[PDB]
RNA sequence: UUCAUCUAGACAGCCGGACGGUGGCCAUGGAAGUCGGAAUCCGCUAAGGAGUGUGUAACAACUCACCGGCCGAAUGAACUA
């Protein structure tokens, strides 16, 4: 369409059953955003573009889809095909309803076709296959006709092994099939492309021959036999020079015949070929040689925006058609509620839900219009919407807020068209929200309005670099840009760690590299610089403090005793998790140390607090006999255990599963003279000699990861595990598919370009999930400068501008 | 060494003297799996022993001297060929030799006797499988979650060996046009040999 | 009704797991957790000690079998109180199953064994005893087999 | 120089077999001859290692020790200078 009118798209809009928006989806550079281009070429990030197709009765009559009148408008949304970005062809999935697989000739069905193709038969939706590059297939590989239609035959065999592999129990027959027409062949690239029936019906207009089912017998071993007259249905022999079959013989025949007389420059034959395959020409186009000639003679004997445009509009369903049996998994609500039926009915007159689903830039930094599908009722330009969150629970308050609509808007190839109303199963842009929303959910006008479902995705943030501005007077900019773009990209994903650094995480080194460009260039504007993560480790005992730690008061007058144990990891297990809680109360909280955990109800009772911050994984425990004063130095005992579970000895880093024994106490009487002053250093000191005499070690933390790798894959997942030094947890298989999925703890030190390394190993193949599960002791010594835990001790002191060697247990401990 | 050829010197005697009637078995392209499974078939009715041709030859050469009968059996060791002495009716013994057989799977390399096919059905294998058939032209669908072969294809001809996709295609379908067993050369029986038939 | 065949080699009278169950037969449509019950069942006696489970297909028919395994017959009979894996690591077997013992897994052996006589099978369980280097009657297996080579352990060949 | 094989058929070459108990015991997340420790058994045996290598996640599947078919008179190994 030129620009036909802004009421007319209204128009077309307000029909909901001539409307199609779907996908296209394909492996990186298989020519998607050719196909794309060549359907809107005729129409005059994933930005849906628009295009108009009239179509013709008979035709309309040959669709299995309820719909009315004849002209169609396509909302085609360009997925990207990397696995980097496997987030905005899932959210264009999510948005959409037909899946136009590109799978190229040449390279047949890769890892990243078969990763989308998985993708939308996980999400249920109907694909349509198209074979594009056969012009590359009929110039670079010089296959005759019989090895482009095996390749064709092995092509779709391919893709069909995948959907019957992935397809869920209630379609069955959704099977991709040139026979059926739900598989085209054609050059994006050049402009040409064909279906099978496109084929049979244009042989009825000069053969007189049915259409019903030449459309079947085009495709597969079906051999028309010349010379005698009759559609035989084997080789038979041929009685002597076995002859071809129907694709060969009718459909790539005359496509092969005009590639090799286009290509040989037999200008005695071009026309007369053309005029036998009803071609029109131009006032200079005649003067047309090879390389040139051939596309556009093709590009008019065979026009891609209709053989694409007609099997998008015959097999790949409307809204109205297919919202049904996609809602009861759109919406993890009872199938019965009027929410959820509403989506089903695709009725424009219902409650409202609008699914922002993409943060479109506007030209302005931070207004972020709210691309979105509706799916029932009609929004209006300023209606009282209701803003839903990912996490909200609908009894109570939260994530919902009450705010409306300021304008609505229609998304076209980078310019907006301001709408005022739209009815269900359409796609457009909502401005005046999303400041509101922080990535996705849905915006209802019902009040009992359980949203729709978070967009889960295949990939996850793994990749996690921590940036930095050089200057630090304009570090809210770069915090702004951090913050302006972790809601632009869906994946991307960004925090701060445990040792004060902005960490940026995303799917992989390519998706990385993209948004540290944009934080560096575009989004926040300020030169920053990348580092590997520091990894916050944690120190702990693994022994029970051979000799008695002591320490001295600076006024000598008072004197601690005390020894450290290791906690177990079950016991540091229920405090941060509150089975052990700092609030409860002794005799109660110690009865289940005493039943539970093995531990003793004396000691588990004479608990004086928790540490780091009050409430961490360390404890203080009173084995002390009679002392006069011991509950005056109470509180500075507590806040030196404080002090040495924050900053511990080894490289200033929180202590975990440490328990501190307090034996003795030696106090002078005077209150004056055991003050905070004289109490809080000695204990300190007394706890660094405990943990310096009970065998010092490190924790570091583990990341559980699970990978979704097929069989021949598992082996480049056991080899990276094994070369950095992760443990095979556990494999499994799922029920009837040849992805595994494979569960190992991988130690966050040796976790940076191990997505890499595992992709590499795998072929891209390996699909991992990380998150931190829990901290494991390293073995090693990390007081000997050159032991495998101590040289990271080595690099946090240089880093934190320490001294190098380790303070002994001979200080902090007053020799008696 | 000699010790061990001494050996089985005698106990070619004790089967000379011991068992009125002998086969003369080919044992070309049998296994060992068919071997012990004869061996427990024939245990009771039959014994079988195998050796070195040159040595039989040798053996029997200077037993001559007591038995010249087996003059007759001598230019019939030829080959891959044992013995099978019996003291049983004679068809019974040939009965079961030539009934025990294997239809030996598809090796690599081995010349095929003649042309395999591959017809249009429903091979009831895993789709995934797909490989095998892509590998080797072999046209399929799937139908009821099952690999289905469209067209009858002939695999390989009459002649030429079968290749390695072609074997592993043909032990995914079960398909073995080879069947070994003992045949039968001649049977010796009280100082005569005679042809099978 | 179609007659489908596969093994397993769950532990003894130890429960197995759904990601060692349900790949081989989860296509049939058929329940890991009704198999594996099955094949504890089936290993009750043979509990701590690894057997093949024949597993008949016939129509989704959960026919749990379990397929003599002539170590495991040889070490159910050593009867050690149970493997606990949990207990020790590498658990050493030094049952002394005495000679009749070893002749009845013989006699359980001999249908799918090849051994001319029942001392025949004999001397091949004595082997697979001599495998798991138990001790047998206060004696190797090799030298019982030596023994029976020498004819001194008349076999009751039944 | 020394030790071996050899017309009872040697070496090389081509071809056939290379099994069963048995997924031997232990472990391993998985380990079926083949990432490891230990044990080096028995039957069928002409012959086959509880395994020489390739291979699988484990399988599988190839391959070799070992024995046979063909050929027919010599041949192999470790050393010395
Ligand atoms: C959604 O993604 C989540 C998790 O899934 C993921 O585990 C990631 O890991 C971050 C770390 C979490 C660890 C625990 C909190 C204790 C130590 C922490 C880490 C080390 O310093 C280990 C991982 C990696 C990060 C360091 C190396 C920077 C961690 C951090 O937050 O500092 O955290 C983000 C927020
Ligand atoms: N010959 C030929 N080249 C093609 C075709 N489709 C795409 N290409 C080439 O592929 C390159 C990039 O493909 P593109 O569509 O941009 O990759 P996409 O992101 O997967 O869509 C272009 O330079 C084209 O020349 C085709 O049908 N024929
Ligand atoms: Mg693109
Ligand atoms: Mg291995």
């Amino acid at each position: 369409m030129v620009a036909f009118t802004v009421d007319q798209m209204r128009s077309l809009m307000d029909k909901v059953t001539n409307v199609r928006n779907m996908s296209v989806i394909a492996h990186v550079d298989h020519g998607k955003s050719t196909l794309t281009d060549s359907l809107v070429q005729r129409a005059g990030k994933s930005t849906a573009i628009s295009l108009y197709s009239e179509m013709s009765d008979e035709d309309v009559k040959e669709i299995k889809q309820k719909t009315d009148g004849n002209s169609f408008l396509i909302n085609l949304i360009d997925s990207p095909g990397h696995v980097d970005f496997s987030s905005e062809v899932t959210a264009a999935l999510r948005v959409t309803d037909g899946a136009l697989v590109v799978v190229d000739t040449i390279e047949g069905v890769c890892v990243q076709t078969e990763t989308v193709l998985r993708q939308a038969l996980g999400e249920r939706i109907k694909p349509v296959v198209v074979i594009n590059k056969v012009d590359r297939a009929l110039l670079e590989l010089q296959v005759s006709k019989e090895d482009l239609y095996q390749t064709f035959a092995r092509t779709v065999e391919s893709v069909n092994v995948i959907v019957s592999t992935y397809a869920d129990e209630v379609l069955g027959d959704v099977q991709v099939y040139p026979a059926r027409g739900t598989v085209a062949f054609g050059s994006g690239l050049h402009g040409w492309a064909f279906t099978i029936r496109q084929f049979a019906t244009r042989y009825a207009k000069k053969f007189g021959v049915d259409k019903a089912k030449m459309m079947d017998r085009l495709w597969g071993d079906s051999f028309f036999n010349p010379k005698t007259k009759k559609w035989t249905n084997k080789d038979t022999d041929a009685e002597g020079k076995p002859l071809e079959r129907a694709f060969n013989m009718f459909i790539l025949d005359p496509i092969f015949r005009l590639f090799t007389a286009i290509m040989n420059f037999k200008k005695d034959e071009i026309p007369v070929l053309l005029e036998k395959l009803e071609i029109v020409l131009k006032g200079d186009e005649k003067d047309l040689e090879g390389k040139a000639l051939l596309k556009v003679v093709m590009r008019k004997f065979l026009p891609a925006a209709d053989a694409l445009l007609e099997m998008i509009v015959l097999h790949l369903p409307s809204p109205v058609t297919a919202q049904a049996y996609r809602a009861e998994q759109l919406y993890e609500g009872p199938a019965d509620d009027a929410n959820c039926i509403a989506i089903k009915n695709c009725d424009p007159k219902a409650d409202l839900m609008l699914y922002v689903s993409k943060m479109v830039p506007t030209s302005d930094k931070g207004r972020f219009y709210a691309f979105g599908r509706v799916f029932a009722g009609t929004v209006k330009s300023g209606q009282k919407v209701r803003i839903q969150g990912p996490n909200y629970v609908p009894g109570k308050k939260d994530d919902l807020f009450i705010k409306a609509i300021q304008r609505v808007v229609l998304m076209m190839g980078r310019f907006v068209e301001p709408i005022d109303d739209c009815p269900a199963g359409n796609i457009i842009g909502l401005v005046g929200i999303d400041q509101f929303l922080l990535k996705t959910g849905t915006l209802t006008t019902s009040e009992t309005a359980h949203n729709m479902k978070v967009m889960k995705f295949s990939v996850s943030p793994v990749v996690q670099v921590a940036v930095e501005v050089k200057n630090a007077n304009d570090l809210p900019k770069l915090v702004e840009g951090l913050k302006r773009l972790s809601k632009s990209d869906p994946c991307v994903l960004t925090y701060m760690s445990e040792s004060g650094e902005h960490i940026v995480a995303g799917t992989g080194e390519l998706h990385l590299e993209i948004c540290l460009q944009d934080l560096e260039h575009d989004h926040a504007g300020v030169p920053l610089k990348i580092s590997p993560p520091v990894v916050a480790y944690r120190e702990t005992v693994e022994s029970e403090s051979s000799q008695t730690a002591l320490s001295k008061s600076p006024n000598k007058h008072n004197r601690i005793y005390l020894k450290a144990e290791p906690i177990d990891e079950e016991v540091s297990l229920a405090i941060e998790n509150g089975i052990i809680n700092p609030r409860d109360d002794f005799k109660a909280r110690a009865r289940i140390m005493a039943d539970d955990y093995g531990w003793d109800v004396t000691d588990a009772r004479k608990i004086w607090c928790f540490g780091p911050d009050g409430n961490g994984p360390n404890l203080v425990i009173d084995q002390t006999k009679a002392v006069q004063y011991l509950h005056e130095i109470k509180d500075s005992v507590v806040a030196a255990f404080q002090w040495a579970t924050k900053e511990g000895p080894i490289f200033g880093e929180e202590m975990r599963s440490v328990r501190v024994n307090i034996l003795d106490v030696t106090l002078h009487a005077d209150a004056i003279h055991r003050g905070g002053g004289q109490i809080i250093p000695t204990m300190r000191r007394a706890t660094y000699a405990g943990f310096l005499l009970a065998d010092p070690k490190i924790q570091e933390p583990v990341f559980l990861v699970e990978i979704q790798c097929p069989e021949q894959a598992v082996g480049g997942i056991y080899s990276v595990l094994n070369k950095k030094r992760g443990q095979v947890v556990s494999e499994e298989q799922r029920p009837g598919t040849p992805l595994f999925t494979v569960k190992a703890y991988l130690p966050v030190n040796e976790s940076f370009g191990f997505t890499g390394e595992l992709r590499q190993a795998t072929g891209g193949q390996a699909f991992p999930q990380m998150v931190f599960d829990h901290w494991s002791t390293l073995g090693s010594d990390p007081l000997d400068p050159t032991s495998k835990a101590g040289e990271i001790v080595l690099a946090a002191r240089k880093r934190h501008g320490m001294k190098e060697e380790v303070p002994g247990w001979q200080e902090y401990y007053d020799k008696l | 060494i000699r010790e061990k050829k001494a050996e089985y010197f005698a106990k070619l005697r004790e089967y000379l003297e011991e068992y009125k009637s002998l086969f003369v078995v080919g044992v070309d392209n049998v296994s060992s799996q068919q071997m012990h499974e004869v061996r427990k078939e024939l245990r009771g009715r039959a014994v079988v022993l195998m050796g070195k041709n040159t040595m039989v030859r040798r053996a029997i050469r200077g037993f001559l001297s007591d038995l010249p009968d087996f003059e007759k059996l001598l230019p019939f060791v030829k080959g891959n060929v044992g013995f099978v002495f019996t003291n049983e009716p004679l068809t019974e013994i040939k009965n079961v030799i030539v009934s025990n057989r294997v239809a030996a799977p598809a090796r690599a390399g081995a010349v095929a006797p003649e042309d395999i096919w591959v017809r249009a059905v429903n091979t009831g294998m895993e789709p995934g499988k797909t490989s095998f058939f892509q590998a080797l032209g072999v046209p399929t669908k799937i139908a009821r979650g099952t690999i289905e072969i469209v067209s009858d294809v002939k695999v390989v001809d009459a002649g030429n060996k079968v290749g390695q996709s072609e074997a592993s295609l043909l032990n995914l379908l079960n398909i073995s046009p080879f069947t070994f067993g003992l045949t039968v050369v001649q049977v010796y029986d009280n100082g005569q040999v005679f042809p099978s038939s | 009704n179609e007659v489908k065949y596969l093994y397993l080699r769950a532990v003894g009278g130890e429960v197995g797991a759904s990601a060692a169950l349900a790949p081989k037969i989860g296509p049939l449509g058929l329940s890991p957790k009704k198999v594996g019950e099955d094949i504890a069942k089936a290993t009750k006696e043979f509990k701590g000690i690894k057997v093949t489970v024949q597993l008949k297909i016939q129509n989704r028919q959960a026919a749990a079998s379990v397929v003599p395994s002539a170590s495991s017959l040889v070490i159910t009979a050593l009867k050690e109180p149970p493997r606990d894996r949990k207990k020790d690591k590498n658990v050493k077997h030094s049952g002394n199953i005495q000679l009749d013992e070893i002749i009845e897994i013989a006699r359980q052996m001999r249908d799918k064994s090849f051994g001319r006589t029942l001392a025949s099978v004999t001397k091949e369980i004595l082997g697979t005893a001599q495998s798991v280097g138990c001790r047998v009657d206060f004696k190797n297996p090799h030298d019982i087999i030596e023994g029976i080579n020498a004819g001194e352990i008349e076999i009751p060949e039944n």
